[PDB]
């Protein structure tokens, strides 16, 4: 298991074996087998799309090309994307029909392979070949981390929509005055 | 305005019908002395004249050509246009009324009739069964539509009597 | 005091007791709020 | 029996030795339930130490205060702590105790849940367990004998120190200035100062 | 059997018994005396108690922290009106429109539920979220996502205690809310304002000279 969630708790007996598992399950949502199989799946497939995205939300702004926030905006209120500093000519139509065939046409061809297949994938999918030896700590490392990312495209949602700066921003403001620049000073979080 | 109808506010009509109205009950009322009796009637029901034209016309009740209310019997119609109390709210109160005396009417005679002399029951009305089911007959809709969605407020047309066609 | 009672019971005093209880609520109800036209809440 | 001695114990108390203070005092039976006299129990001991807590902070910050101990931070009412600057605004240490109290009572509620079974550090540390209550904290060694006098030493001390606070606060909002004072002016008279002539509790006399 | 009954030497109906919460042999009306109807009347009591202590929640709470100056709120009778002429106050109908139209799903599922308690658990009806839509056997009371911190699941009396508390409470909301329907109609302010009115002069400011409850014509 390789933790218990809470030091006490008498943890789910489903979520023994499974890699990166501490026995957090309150709500009992995967009692059953399948439930479980596709709740697995779909924790896999979030953290891998939470840690490109976080990726990409410090790339942008670290490059000083840009903000999440801000970077559809000049797409509306009249046209064009900016990307690495250039220019794409396309607008919100063509870049939405091309985005959405793709995706269909990937999503199509992943989620119609077997069970297994449809979240841990070797052969092509592992140029590196990599997998090939003791592949339970590799998945353990990969769940944990897109559960950090996944917390950390929340956070970046959460305040940006609270205080209104991008991630960069924020945290040179929280480095600047750590005792009065923080969630409980902003009128959002804490109220009382 | 709803069927080209006009306000009794601003009823010409219906001014000039209070104002008849109090000057016939004055002119009644100048044949008597000031404190006697048949004054103090005249007196009266000059009052309640005028407050009954007041409330009219306060309560935004419609007048016609004629100068007298009008009421609008059309839900929407009446609860877009602020006439629910009209015929819409009457209805509903009439309705539940009705259905309350109704119903406690029928289970007195359903509960009668398994005694072993039900028409000495319907002749005898038994006071303290019919007030426990007139209170009981104000519960009449959640009843009635339990009944039904239960079926037991039917007769099957199996077992009740026909004509030989 | 049963037979009596029993005979109060009947159809026609029954009758009559329930008409003027009605008429008389009716009666005091438009003596206290007169002229009701409409169901004015 | 031992808070009244016309008075019977209400049963649900008889056979419980092993509760401190044990007074068969429960006139409401609210304890009559054994879960919800199990709660009550946790409940009290909570209570009771953080009112031992604060009735003695209260008191000494008050203590020097008064006498001159404390720089400019003590010299201030208990209630008037607000206007008092520290390192950190308000809103920053109410966040900082929500996050360590919710740790630190999260843990006692799973030893609650399970006796016995959070007792164990993230690095291994272990001690050993005392009873529910009485996880075990005892780096002095003071429960090795005579427990059952200790506790009742401890359960006594705390519900005087709630009654202590109540008071307090009683007082705070019927009479002015810091307990201390308001025991000063008790004391000065003492058959004229007495919550009768507060123009308070008896609201009934002069309004 | 011999549990406290609403009216203290009145035997309760045979059709109420003594296993439902908040069983206190009161219907003088005879309403639940089927078993069907008996059933819908307890989901129906569950629901509106729950509502209403929800409502009375957020029409109490944040009054009495207005009062005391912390949290600035408008009374629960203007809080409608208030939002609507904000900037961007979104328009009523497209609001309530949206709010029926989750509440025609979720409350159409639970209503499936009242019908047959298991139906929603029927495996593949979700993406594997149905297994914990199962309930404990009674309807308007359903575990697995709701209830995450496991109240009363220790044992069968610990859970019927808490199931009292939870009748009594939504009773006690209930009344309460029909009082401030009452009360505000009656009288243009707040609940908090009427009860101060009335301990100021208990005898003077009561529902005897608001004006409303007694009709004026009858005096
Ligand atoms: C994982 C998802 C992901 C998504 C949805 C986006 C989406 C976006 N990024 Mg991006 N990024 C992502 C990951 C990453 N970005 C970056 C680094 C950057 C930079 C430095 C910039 C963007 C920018 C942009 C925007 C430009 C539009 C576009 O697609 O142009 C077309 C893009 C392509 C055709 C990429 C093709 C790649 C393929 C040849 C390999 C856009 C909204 C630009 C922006 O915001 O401008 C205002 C910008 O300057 N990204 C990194 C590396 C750290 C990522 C890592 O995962
Ligand atoms: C008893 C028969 C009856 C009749 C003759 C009418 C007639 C009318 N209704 Mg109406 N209505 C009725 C019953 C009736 N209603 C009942 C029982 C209800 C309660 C559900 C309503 C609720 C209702 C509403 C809410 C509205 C009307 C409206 C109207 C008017 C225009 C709608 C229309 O007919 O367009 C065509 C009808 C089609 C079915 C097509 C019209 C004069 C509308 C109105 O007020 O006019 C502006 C309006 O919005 N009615
Ligand atoms: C179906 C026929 C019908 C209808 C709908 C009405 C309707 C009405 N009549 Mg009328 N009336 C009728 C026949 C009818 N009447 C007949 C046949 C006569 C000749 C005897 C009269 C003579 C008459 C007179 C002299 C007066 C009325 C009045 C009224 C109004 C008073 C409402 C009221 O009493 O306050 C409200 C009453 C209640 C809320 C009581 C409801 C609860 C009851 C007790 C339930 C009863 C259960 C059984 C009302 C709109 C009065 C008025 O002011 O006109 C505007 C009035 O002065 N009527
Ligand atoms: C649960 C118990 C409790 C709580 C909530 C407090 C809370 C507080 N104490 Mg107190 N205190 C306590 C117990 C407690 N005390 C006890 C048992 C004693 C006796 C030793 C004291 C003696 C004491 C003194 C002498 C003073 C305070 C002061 C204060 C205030 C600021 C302290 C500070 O800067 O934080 C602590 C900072 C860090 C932990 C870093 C604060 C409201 C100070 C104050 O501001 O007076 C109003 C002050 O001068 N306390
Ligand atoms: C155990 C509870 C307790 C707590 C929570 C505090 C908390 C505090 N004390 Mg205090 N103090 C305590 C007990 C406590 N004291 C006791 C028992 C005594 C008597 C021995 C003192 C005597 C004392 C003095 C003399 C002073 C403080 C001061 C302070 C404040 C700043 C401390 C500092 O930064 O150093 C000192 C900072 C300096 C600039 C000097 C702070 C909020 C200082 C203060 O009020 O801040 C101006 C201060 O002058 N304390
Ligand atoms: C915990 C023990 C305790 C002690 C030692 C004191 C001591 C004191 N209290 Mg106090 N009080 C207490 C508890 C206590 N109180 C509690 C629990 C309450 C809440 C009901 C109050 C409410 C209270 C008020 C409103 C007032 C006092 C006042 C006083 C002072 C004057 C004596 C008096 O009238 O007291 C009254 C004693 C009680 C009201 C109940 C005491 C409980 C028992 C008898 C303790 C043994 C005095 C120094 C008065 C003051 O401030 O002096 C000017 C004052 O007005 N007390
Ligand atoms: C960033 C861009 C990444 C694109 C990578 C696409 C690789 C897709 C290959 C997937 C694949 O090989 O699955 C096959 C499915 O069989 C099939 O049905 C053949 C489907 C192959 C479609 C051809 C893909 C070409 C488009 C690639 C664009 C670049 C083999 O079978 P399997 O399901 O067991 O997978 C086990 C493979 N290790
Ligand atoms: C004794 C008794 C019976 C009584 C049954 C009753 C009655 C039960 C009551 C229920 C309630 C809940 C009554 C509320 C009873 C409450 C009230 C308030 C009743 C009447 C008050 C009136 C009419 C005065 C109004 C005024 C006017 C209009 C003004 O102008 C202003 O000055 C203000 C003001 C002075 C208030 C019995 C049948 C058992 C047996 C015998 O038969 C007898
Ligand atoms: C487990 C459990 C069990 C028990 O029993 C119960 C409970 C408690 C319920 C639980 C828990 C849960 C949780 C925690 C959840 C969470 C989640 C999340 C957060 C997700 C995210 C997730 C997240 C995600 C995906 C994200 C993603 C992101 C992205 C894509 C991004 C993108 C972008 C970029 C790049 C940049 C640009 O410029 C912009 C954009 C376009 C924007
Ligand atoms: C037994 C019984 C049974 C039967 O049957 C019935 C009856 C009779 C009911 C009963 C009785 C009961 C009772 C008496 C109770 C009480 C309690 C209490 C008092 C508590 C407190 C309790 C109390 C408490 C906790 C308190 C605490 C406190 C504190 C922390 C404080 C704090 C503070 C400080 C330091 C200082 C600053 O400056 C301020 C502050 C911040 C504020
Ligand atoms: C039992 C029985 C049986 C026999 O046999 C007969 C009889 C006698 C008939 C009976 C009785 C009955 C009764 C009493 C009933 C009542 C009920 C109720 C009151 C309900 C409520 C119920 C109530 C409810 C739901 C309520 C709810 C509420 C809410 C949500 C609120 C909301 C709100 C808020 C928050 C705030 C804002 O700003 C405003 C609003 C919007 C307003
Ligand atoms: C938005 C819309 O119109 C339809 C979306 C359909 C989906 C996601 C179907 C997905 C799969 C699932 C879960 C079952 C088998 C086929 C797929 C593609 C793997």
């Amino acid at each position: 298991k390789a933790g218990n969630w809470l030091p006490g708790s008498e943890t789910p007996a489903y979520l023994e074996n499974l890699p990166a598992s501490y026995g957090f399950d309150p709500l009992g949502l995967a009692a059953e087998p399948a439930s479980l199989a596709r709740f697995r799946e779909s924790e896999v497939f979030h953290g891998r799309w939470a840690m490109l995205g976080a990726a990409g939300v410090l790339g942008v702004e670290v490059l000083g090309y840009g903000n999440w926030y801000d970077a559809p905006l000049p797409l509306v209120q009249g046209g064009q994307a900016t990307y690495f500093g250039a220019s794409v000519p396309f607008d919100l139509g063509t870049l939405a029909a091309i985005e959405f065939a793709a995706m269909a046409g990937a999503e199509s061809f992943r989620g119609a392979a077997e069970p297994e297949k449809r979240v841990y994938p070797g052969g092509a999918f592992d140029p590196m070949g990599m997998s090939k030896g003791n592949s339970k700590e590799l998945k353990t490392k990969e769940i944990k981390n897109g559960r950090l990312a996944m917390l950390a495209c929340l956070g970046f949602a959460a305040q940006h929509a609270a205080t209104g700066a991008s991630p960069l921003e924020a945290l040179a403001s929280h480095l600047a005055n750590p005792m009065a620049v923080n969630f409980a000073t902003n009128g959002v979080s804490l109220p009382l | 305005d709803v069927a080209g109808l006009t306000p009794c506010s601003e009823s010409k009509a219906f001014a000039k019908r209070k104002k008849n109205e109090v000057k016939a009950l004055n002119k009644r009322l100048k044949n008597y002395e000031a404190d006697s009796a048949p004054a103090l009637a005249l007196k009266a029901t000059i009052a309640r004249t005028e407050a009954r034209f007041d409330k009219y016309a306060k309560q935004g009740l419609l007048c016609g050509t004629d100068g007298l209310p009008h009421l609008i019997a059309d839900p929407g119609l009446a609860l877009r246009y602020g006439h629910a109390g009209d015929v819409f709210i009457p209805t509903i109160g009439f309705i539940y009324f009705a259905g309350w005396l109704g119903y406690a009417g029928s289970k007195y005679l359903q509960a009668v009739a398994a005694t072993a002399k039900p028409i000495e029951k319907e002749i005898i009305i038994d006071v303290p069964l019919a007030w426990k089911l007139l209170w009981e007959g104000f519960g009449w809709p959640l009843r009635a539509f339990a009944e039904y969605k239960n079926g037991s407020l039917m007769e099957d047309d199996a077992k009740i009597t026909v004509s030989p066609r | 005091m049963k037979d009596f009672t029993t005979y109060l019971s009947t159809a026609p005093v029954l009758t009559l007791l329930s008409v003027t209880v009605v008429a008389g609520l009716l009666i005091e109800i438009n003596r206290f709020f007169p002229d009701a036209l409409i169901a004015a809440f | 029996a031992g808070w009244d001695l016309s008075a019977e114990v209400p049963a649900h108390l008889a056979g419980r030795k092993d509760l401190a203070g044990n007074y068969g005092f429960d006139p409401l039976n609210l304890g009559k339930n054994p879960e919800a006299l199990k709660w009550y129990q946790q409940a009290e001991l909570q209570n009771g130490r953080w009112a031992m807590l604060g009735v003695a902070g209260i008191l000494v910050q008050e203590l020097l205060h008064s006498t001159g101990l404390g720089g400019k931070a003590a010299d201030v009412y208990w209630f008037d702590a607000g206007n008092n600057t520290f390192w950190a605004p308000k809103e920053t240490l109410i966040a900082i105790s929500f996050l360590m109290f919710n740790w630190a009572e999260l843990n006692r509620m799973q030893d609650y849940i399970k006796p016995g079974s959070n007792v164990t550090d993230p690095f291994g540390n272990k001690i050993k367990y005392v009873e529910l209550g009485y996880p075990g904290f005892d780096p002095l060694s003071f429960s090795k004998n005579n427990f059952d006098e200790w506790k009742l030493k401890e359960i006594k001390n705390a519900r005087l120190a709630m009654l202590a606070f109540l008071g307090i606060v009683a007082q705070h909002n019927a009479q002015p200035g810091s307990p201390l004072e308001q025991l000063g002016a008790h004391l000065a008279n003492p058959w004229k100062n007495h919550f009768i002539n507060n123009g308070v509790s008896p609201f009934l006399t002069d309004n | 059997a011999t549990r406290p009954l609403w009216q203290p030497g009145v035997e309760a109906p045979k059709h109420l018994d003594g296993t439902m919460p908040g069983d206190f042999g009161f219907d003088p009306l005879n309403l639940g005396v089927n078993k069907e109807a008996l059933n819908w009347y307890r989901n129906a009591e569950l629901q509106n108690g729950r509502w209403a202590m929800l409502g009375v929640a957020g029409i109490v709470i944040p009054a009495e922290l207005t009062r005391v100056g912390v949290l600035n709120v408008p009374e629960w009778a203007e809080a409608g009106k208030v939002y609507a002429e904000s900037e961007n106050a979104i328009p009523f109908a497209s609001l309530l429109m949206v709010q029926l139209f989750l509440f025609n799903f979720v409350e159409i599922k639970r209503w499936e539920d009242i019908k047959k308690p298991g139906s929603q658990a029927e495996p593949g009806s979700f993406l594997g979220f149905e297994s914990g839509f199962k309930g404990t056997g009674i309807s308007g009371y359903p575990g697995g996502a709701f209830n995450p911190f496991g109240l009363g699941n220790s044992s069968k009396e610990a859970m019927d205690d808490l199931k009292w508390r939870e009748i009594r409470n939504g009773r006690l909301a209930m009344v309460a809310f029909l009082g401030f329907l009452s009360q505000h109609a009656a009288t243009g302010k707040g609940p908090l304002d009427n009860l101060a009115d009335h301990l100021a002069d208990p005898w003077g400011a009561n529902f005897c000279s608001n004006g409303v409850s007694i009709p004026s014509a009858l005096g």
